[PDB]
């Protein structure tokens, strides 16, 4: 069935958004923001007016998608009118962004028709000579994660960028993107004064009909590139119009928990791709049993699923450690006290099962630390940045120089949570109460 | 830490191999691409001095890091542990998986100054 | 147009790998995460999947052997252009030094310079960069994975070579740090005792055959 | 040889290391530097960014208004007179001096200093004063703070030296060179707080050269703050800067009106040929259209800006935003594209002023999912229960579990409990965290609503509200379900 | 000499005008709107209990004072910040940014106030509706 292959491929690239530009899908709740971004970028590229605007919205809220759609829209009709410089706040640092701007400037100006050669002082003053200072070429700056350059110490790059926006003869468009709602408070006073205070907040999903209409936009094939298109559109419209269908129930569950269309797309894609024929795809979209299987797999390495993989000695040691941590006031325990509780519990069970020695319980203890059931007391864990991690790697911690049986640990799961989802018919269930 | 241990080991390996026979990165891919540069296989003998004074977490992580080099056909690794007190004091300080790793091919040798007079 | 292998207790994971990994760059995600603890068959299933599909171009890296972020960047820049040399031997290239990469933006620049000389190819292709054990870097912080998430956005959009990242992770908490990025993730849960016994028989019986 | 590490990206400028004190055999051997070809200054990239239009673009009636309101002096006359008199007396007496100027952003410091030195250059062009060299050093436009040493010496001699050699050369030039072989130099130090390092050697050197008898140097230091030397500088530098300091106050609303109507002299209350086929307007099928901005609209913009900051940039941007809003409304009703009387009245200015003042925060938490709002509600309940402004995450988990299991008679809770703890499956086991627990936690962390502490124990890790509690409760009261229980 | 030249022997009056030009919280309060005056009263009251408080902690205290008094309409946080920014440019409220002291260490904006407290109580006790807010 090559027609099913064509329909499956079309549905898959609609779900990945990799359509041609004229066929790109804009959701109805995203349309006002898309028009506002289109007006700003058209006033920059067509009409040579300088602009400064920060896009504020959560992750996966189509900030990059709308900007890329607008730039590819103006790419096909005004190609020689503008160049694009892309900076990302994670990849680029305050010194490295100068070199990135210079290298993108030379490779973008060689694409239409050196600036990037020398030390950092020379490169920066050459960029300033080009920008600080027929039609003029617009320079569009796309600044992702712009909050990292609005720091508390100094904001040199944002100062010079907004100075180029407000006081230069080359027209420049600067788009910032961030997740921080209070991005204007991050800005220094002179940087905020040079900024235009134009902040666009990305639209959120307000009602369930927005999610259903977006799913309808994603899964309806609007071109007749397969013979199965009409039946697929009919069955999809039948499932979406029915309020009691399984797909509507999954959309409602997403609206109540995640409220994220990329989250739903990540489940819809293997439902579409794992089907082998047209009727199998129709049964899959009518039942959505694969969505249940996917949801079960997404939770299988959580705290609930990791406990169900434990052995009887592992579960007994974990219960004993949770008992010792509950009785403690700092919630702290070690291997010796947990082994004392374990041997007490085994004696009171066999008085009313093999007792293992401390040498063999050492391995189960190490596995429980490895599976993130226990953690070291007041441990910071993974550091935020490379500098603090580098500082931590050059320090010898006091919990790594004492013997293992005296190291203080704290529970990632408490005894009440242990009682909740260990089954009532289990052997050690009675000792989850204290 | 483990990073400095590996970096000193790979600098020593590269320096000694070029002394006996272009810059590389001092990590375990130099062990991976050893026969592609030098044309012959490799035998590494690690001599850990003053283990009783070493951080056993760092030593354990370095041993587990060296374990990844067993997937290369041209690599042979020997470890020498200079121990001042006894074996049980260091087997209580390593992981049980590390003890199971070291037990596969190991030899104890009691050589002190005051041995048998 | 991909072959699904048969892995004994990883059938869902193998169907997920078939659903996410294809030669077409349009219907392949930029990032893919395989998450599971030790001995859950992540490497085994990924190797079986790439052995069942020889047309897929994969580059394998062990982030544990590289320890730090700078050797990881240099390893990526070395192995990508070595694979591209051995894949299209008639394409004339320039051998950039991987030790020139000292910063992430230098990796972006070097990958751009490598990828602009394979522009005579016919079809868009996928290069799969497999980081087997990303959170096993001794020197790891919370900001390193964000760079690899957003790396594809700095590379050219209409290139013939489109790099795809497959990450392998151990810790659930490390993965849950990045949940708002909505990366497709396949979970490999810990095996049953029955499955452990079956795997042990089917992988160790023939080794117990020819023991002397 | 085998290297321990490599530096393969070193880019080193071609700057010599020998200072000016060794350039000649003696002090008496130094010639007249004014009669030297490379001294005192005696744009290669501007053709790079040009291309052919291949289009005639549409300039509507509001476009000329928006170009006239860009940042690119009716109210600064006393400050101009003071700065001009001090610099004029220092130039024509061969004196060295420091003029300190401070102010809040956008009050016209840089513009007044540049107009002062423009009028001074006009005075020296007609031989009223000796000729001088003008140098601008902006501290925020330097890669390194020592690069100012490299810049000024390159502006004085034409040499390219390294920074310590440059500062030795400047020290020798200001101190030892006689006045009859020299020229006056006026240096504008803009963004002076950026030139402050740990050891204040740059500030000491720049203000100590002005205390040299032979220097013929005038430093105009422009700063954010009146008491920046008293806050961040040593007592020697504060003594050298001086007691006489010039304050640039924020503008009153009459002066902001004067600035805006000076920008709108040639198009406000004027006629245009509009060409309603396309909307492209030409200043004197085609209609004669009067354009006006309301004087009361400028009044309310100037009054709001003058009360808040006095920033001229803010007032010009407010009026430009109002013109943009009016232009968007105008092009909506005709479909003019880009390729009677139209007025920028009060309501456009009010919509421009309020769009910077309305908060999206309460609107943001209004449109969150049920689980994120349940997180916020449980955090507020814990904050009012134990009185702490910092709550453990395990306490929030137990509070969410308690609120679900206590309000088990609510119909919404009945409908949503299976979703929240099983994802509606009856094949997923009951979970210890709710569905999308880590998702909504990370979402509130990216938004900046929450702060979290760096601990790897999830239960004893603490969480704080970064936003106001009153905003959080006002968001939580808008929901129909959470305002009931 | 410069003031003599601009305004035109020297004398004592020009020396005194130098010291008058190149060198006060009663006049700053007297120029404020009763809405602005309430904000300054709440801010100094906010730094009594916490004594290292943010904008959003000062604004939380301000919304508490209103509901027990019902004097003037309660306003929003952003409006609170611009009146606090109005008190920047007349010289009463000062705003900085530093890492907060606590279990979480990230950067917050704070209010500090140094206005003479002797002249603050004199100006506010004349107005009857503001006396609950001291
Ligand atoms: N150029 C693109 N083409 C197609 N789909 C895209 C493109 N860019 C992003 N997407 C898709 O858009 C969805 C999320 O939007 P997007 O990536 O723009 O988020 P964002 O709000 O910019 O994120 P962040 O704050 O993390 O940078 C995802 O499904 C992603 O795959
Ligand atoms: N499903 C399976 N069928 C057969 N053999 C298996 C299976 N899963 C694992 N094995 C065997 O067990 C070994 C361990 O699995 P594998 O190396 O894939 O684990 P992993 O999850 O990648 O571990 P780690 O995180 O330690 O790298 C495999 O090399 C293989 O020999
Ligand atoms: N008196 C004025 N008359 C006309 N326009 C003015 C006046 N003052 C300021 N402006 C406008 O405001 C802009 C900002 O002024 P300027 O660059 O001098 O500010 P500044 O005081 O140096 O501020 P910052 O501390 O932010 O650098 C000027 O470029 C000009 O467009
Ligand atoms: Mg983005
Ligand atoms: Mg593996
Ligand atoms: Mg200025």
């Amino acid at each position: 069935d090559p027609g099913f292959g064509s329909l499956q491929r079309r549905l898959l690239q609609q779900l990945y958004g990799t359509l041609p530009t004229d066929e790109k899908i804009i959701f109805t709740y995203l349309q006002d923001c898309q028009q506002e971004i289109d007006r700003i970028i058209k006033q920059s590229i067509i009409q040579k007016e300088s602009h400064s605007v920060i896009l504020v919205g959560p992750r996966q809220s189509y900030k990059t998608y709308l900007l890329d759609y607008e730039l590819s829209l103006l790419q096909q009709s005004y190609k020689e009118q503008f160049i694009t410089i892309r900076l990302n706040g994670f990849i680029h640092s305050e010194q490295t962004a100068i070199n990135g701007i210079a290298t993108q400037l030379e490779q973008q100006l060689q694409k239409i028709h050196t600036i990037s050669s020398g030390s950092l002082t020379e490169v920066f003053e050459k960029i300033l000579l080009l920008l600080d200072s027929i039609t003029k070429i617009t320079v569009v700056f796309i600044f992702d994660e712009i909050d990292t350059f609005a720091g508390p110490v100094r904001q040199t790059l944002l100062y010079n960028l907004f100075d180029m926006v407000e006081h230069s003869r080359v027209p420049v468009c600067i788009f910032g993107c961030t997740t921080k709602l209070n991005i204007l408070e991050y800005l220094e006073k002179r940087v905020k004064s040079r900024f235009s205070q134009r902040v666009i907040y990305m639209p959120q999903i307000q009602n369930l009909d927005d999610m259903v209409d977006a799913v309808r936009n994603l899964l309806t094939v609007r071109s007749e590139i397969s013979p199965w298109v009409s039946q697929w559109n009919e069955t999809l419209e039948k499932e979406l119009s029915d309020p009691r269908s399984n797909l509507n129930r999954h959309i409602r569950m997403n609206f109540e928990t995640f409220r994220s269309l990329p989250t739903l797309k990540n489940s819809i894609i293997p439902l579409v791709a794992t089907s082998k024929n047209f009727g199998s795809l129709c049964t899959a979209i009518k039942s959505c049993s694969f969505l249940d299987i996917y949801n079960k797999n997404q939770l299988s390495n959580n705290l609930t699923g990791r406990l169900q993989s434990l052995s009887d000695l592992e579960l007994a040691i974990l219960i004993s450690a949770a008992r010792v941590a509950l009785r403690a006031k700092d919630g702290s325990f070690n291997f010796n006290l947990a082994y004392a509780e374990y041997e007490k519990m085994i004696k009171a069970i066999n008085s009313r099962i093999k007792l293992w020695l401390k040498k063999d319980v050492k391995n189960v203890w190490e596995n429980l630390v490895q599976l993130d059931f226990f953690t070291e007391k007041s441990a910071v864990g993974l550091r935020d940045n490379a500098t603090a991690a580098f500082y931590a790697s050059n320090y010898q911690f006091q919990g790594t120089m004492i013997p293992f049986d005296l190291r203080s640990y704290q529970m990632q799961i408490i005894l009440q949570e242990l009682r909740r989802i260990i089954p009532k018919s289990n052997m050690y269930y009675s000792w989850t109460q204290l | 830490n483990v990073r400095m241990m590996l970096r000193r080991s790979m600098y020593k390996l590269y320096s000694a191999a070029d002394a006996e026979e272009n810059d590389v990165s001092y990590d375990l891919s130099l062990v991976e691409n050893f026969k592609r540069l030098f044309g012959k296989d490799l035998a590494m003998v690690f001599n850990f001095k003053d283990v009783d004074s070493i951080n056993f977490n760092t030593l354990d992580n370095f041993i587990i890091l060296l374990k990844s080099a067993f997937k290369y056909d041209h690599v042979k690794i020997s470890l020498i542990f200079n121990i001042n007190t006894n074996l049980s004091n260091i087997e209580k300080n390593l992981r049980q998986s590390t003890i199971r790793l070291l037990k596969r091919n190991y030899h104890k040798l009691d050589v002190s100054s005051n041995k048998g007079f | 147009n991909v072959t699904t292998p048969e892995v004994a207790f990883r059938e869902y994971q193998t169907n997920c790998l078939a659903s996410y990994i294809s030669a077409d760059p349009d219907i392949t995600p930029s990032n893919l995460i395989l998450q599971g603890y030790s001995g859950t068959g992540k490497t085994y299933t990924l190797k079986k999947y790439f052995n069942a599909n020889p047309n897929l171009h994969a580059v394998w890296l062990e982030p544990v052997e590289l320890v730090s972020w700078k050797p990881l960047l240099q390893a990526i820049a070395r192995t990508v252009q070595y694979k591209l040399k051995t894949l299209y031997p008639n394409i004339p290239t320039t051998d950039y030094d991987p030790l020139q990469v000292e910063e992430p933006f230098l990796l972006v620049k070097t990958l751009h310079n490598i990828f602009v000389q394979y522009e005579s190819l016919q079809e868009k292709t996928c290069l799969f960069l497999i980081l087997d054990g990303f959170d096993s870097l001794q020197d790891l912080d919370a900001a390193l994975f964000n760079k690899y998430i957003k790396l594809n956005e700095l590379l050219p959009k209409d290139s013939k070579i489109n790099i795809k990242f497959i990450y392998t992770m151990l810790e659930t908490s490390f993965l849950q740090r990045y949940s708002t990025h909505c990366i497709p993730t396949v979970m490999f849960p810990r095996y049953n005792v029955d499955e452990v016994s079956t795997i042990l028989v089917m992988s160790r019986c023939g080794e117990l055959m020819e023991d002397s | 040889v085998i290297r321990k590490f490599t530096k393969k990206n070193v880019a080193r400028a071609k700057k010599k290391y020998t200072p000016f004190s060794k350039r000649f055999k003696s002090i008496a051997a130094i010639p007249d530097l004014t009669s030297l070809p490379e001294f005192y200054g005696n744009s290669r990239f501007e053709n790079k960014l040009k291309t052919t239009q291949k289009h005639q673009i549409v300039e509507t009636i509001f476009s000329k208004v928006k170009k006239q309101l860009n940042s690119s002096l009716p109210a600064r006359e006393n400050e101009f007179a003071s700065i001009y008199l001090s610099a004029y007396s220092a130039i024509e007496s061969d004196s060295a001096t420091t003029i300190y100027v401070a102010g809040t952003p956008g009050v016209g410091k840089t513009l007044t200093v540049r107009e002062v030195v423009k009028e001074l250059l006009s005075s020296s062009a007609q031989r009223e004063i000796p000729d001088f060299l003008y140098v601008e050093i902006n501290g925020l436009k330097m890669v390194k703070p020592t690069d100012c040493y490299e810049t000024l010496w390159n502006k004085v001699s034409g040499e390219r030296l390294t920074w310590a050699a440059s500062m030795e050369s400047l020290e020798f030039y200001f101190k030892r060179v006689p006045k009859n072989k020299k020229k006056t130099i006026v240096v504008l130090l803009d963004e002076l707080d950026a030139m402050v390092t740990k050891s204040q050697d740059i500030m000491y050197n720049f203000f100590n050269w002005t205390t040299y008898e032979n220097a013929k140097l005038i430093v105009i230091a422009v700063a954010n703050t009146m008491d920046l030397p008293e806050r961040q500088l040593g007592n020697k530098i504060t003594s050298r800067i001086g007691f006489t300091r010039i304050m640039f106050t924020g503008y009153t609303h009459e002066e902001l009106k004067n600035i805006i109507d000076l920008r709108l002299k040639g198009l406000n209350d004027s006629f245009f040929y509009v060409d309603t086929k396309t909307g492209n307007a030409i200043l004197i099928d085609v209609r004669k259209v009067r354009l006006r901005m309301s004087a009361d609209a400028i009044e309310i913009a100037s009054r709001k800006v003058a009360s808040v900051s006095g920033d001229a940039r803010r007032a010009l941007k407010v009026c430009k935003r109002a013109a943009e809003i009016a232009e968007k409304h105008y092009m909506a009703k005709h479909g003019y594209g880009y390729d009677g009387v139209q007025t920028v009245h009060i309501t456009h200015v009010m919509k421009a002023l309020n769009e910077t003042l309305n908060s999206h925060v309460i609107t943001f938490m209004t449109r969150l999912s049920f689980t994120a709002k349940l997180f916020i509600y449980a955090l507020l309940n814990l904050m009012k229960k134990n009185g702490s402004q910092e709550q453990e995450l395990g306490d929030i988990v137990d509070e969410i579990k308690l609120l679900i299991e206590v309000n088990g008679s609510n119909k919404f809770v009945m409908e949503i409990a299976k979703t929240l703890f099983q994802q509606g499956s009856d094949n997923i086991s009951e979970q210890l965290r709710i569905i999308s627990w880590d998702f909504v936690l990370n979402q509130l962390l990216d938004a900046g609503i929450l702060f979290k502490q760096t601990m790897k124990n999830d239960r004893i890790c603490c969480v704080k509200l970064n936003i106001s509690v009153e905003e959080a409760k006002r968001a939580m009261n808008e929901d129909e379900t959470l305002r009931n229980l | 000499i410069e003031i003599y030249e601009l305004e035109k022997k020297i004398g004592l009056n020009y020396i005194a005008k130098v010291f008058s030009k190149f060198v006060s919280t009663r006049t700053r309060i007297a120029k404020l709107n009763i809405q602005q005056k309430l904000i300054l009263c709440t801010i100094i009251q906010s730094l009594k209990l916490n004594s290292d408080a943010t904008i959003d902690e000062s604004f939380d205290h301000y919304i508490k004072a209103i509901t027990k008094t019902d004097t003037l309409a309660p306003l929003q946080r952003n409006e609170f910040l611009e009146i606090c920014t109005i008190l920047e440019t007349c010289g009463l409220v000062s705003i900085k940014k530093t890492k907060c002291k606590g279990k979480t260490k990230r950067f917050v904006d704070k209010i500090d106030v140094d206005l003479d407290m002797r002249e603050f109580y004199d100006e506010m006790t004349k107005i009857s509706i503001l006396k609950p807010f001291l």
